[PDB]
């Protein structure tokens, strides 16, 4: 379960960011997986 | 000066504490954040005497009534 | 106990793992010339060095 958790928590470094910076500049979410069906 | 002096400053604690990783992945991707160029104010932010047409002015003193206006304002805002 | 140089255990902590990383391998590598102090970015940078 903390496996599961630290890579919730990575989602959410700054890291990931990157892509949405660049698209913006020149031009899924974490939760998703949390909403059930 | 008061203005200039308080973004520069500001700036400079924003890039400070702006992810390190994200600012390499921005690079590869051709889309890299610029750093602050560095300047110099710290000689005029210790004026406490400058003579001008027989006053003695605190420079120092202005620029903090400014600045402070600038923190509150920032603070303000952030709320 | 990962505060201390060896936990209860007498094994090794993040405390000792850090401060042997930073010591022989950082700031190695900045007597190394690869590796400068910027004070205007309060953190060491790497150096473009042939590295
Ligand atoms: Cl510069």
């Amino acid at each position: 379960i903390c496996t599961e958790q630290c890579t919730l928590s990575d989602q959410l470094l700054p890291k990931h960011c990157a892509k949405t910076i660049s698209q913006a500049v020149n031009k899924e979410k974490p939760g998703v997986e949390s909403m059930r069906k | 000066l008061a203005d200039q002096i308080f973004a520069y400053y500001k700036v400079m604690a924003g890039s400070l504490l702006l992810d390190k990783r994200l600012r390499s992945e921005c690079k590869n991707q051709g889309a890299t954040i610029h750093l602050p160029p560095s300047n110099r104010y710290e000689t005029l932010l210790k004026q406490r005497h400058v003579q001008l047409l027989g006053r003695s002015i605190d420079l120092n003193r202005l620029i903090t009534q400014r600045v402070s206006a600038a923190m509150y304002k920032s603070l303000e805002l952030a709320i | 106990q990962q505060t201390q140089h060896l936990d209860s255990h007498g094994e090794p902590t993040i405390t000792s793992l850090y401060t042997n990383w930073y010591l022989e391998t950082l700031l190695r590598q900045v007597s190394n010339g690869h590796i400068a102090y910027f004070p205007a970015m309060k953190a060491f940078v790497n150096l473009p060095t042939e590295n």
